């Protein structure tokens, strides 16, 4: 239940999708 | 809604395995991090401030310490 460690990799931009 | 049009910033809390190392440059801070799913080659040191996993950070220096700085901390 506890939140697992996470770090923003400064992705930004925008998902390509489809 | 009904405000400034979005078109900037889009950081996401991507799952992190563990910080590989640590290095400072210019004056900022960045820790190497292995990203799940993405090839290891896609390595990228993200700013500590951005990182939302202080526990992992401590985990890294935890081993190197017990000698690190040889003072407080």
């Amino acid at each position: 239940a506890r939140t697992k460690q996470t770090a923003r990799k400064s992705t930004g931009g925008k998902a390509p999708g489809g | 809604h009904m405000v400034e049009e979005v078109l900037e910033e889009e950081e996401e809390e991507y799952v992190v395995e563990k910080v590989l190392d640590r290095r400072v440059v210019k004056g900022k801070v960045e820790y190497l991090l292995k990203w799940k799913g993405f090839s290891d080659e896609d390595n990228t040191w993200e700013p500590e401030e951005n990182l939302d996993c202080p526990d992992l950070i401590a985990e890294f220096l935890q081993s190197q310490k017990t000698a690190h700085e040889t003072d407080k901390s």
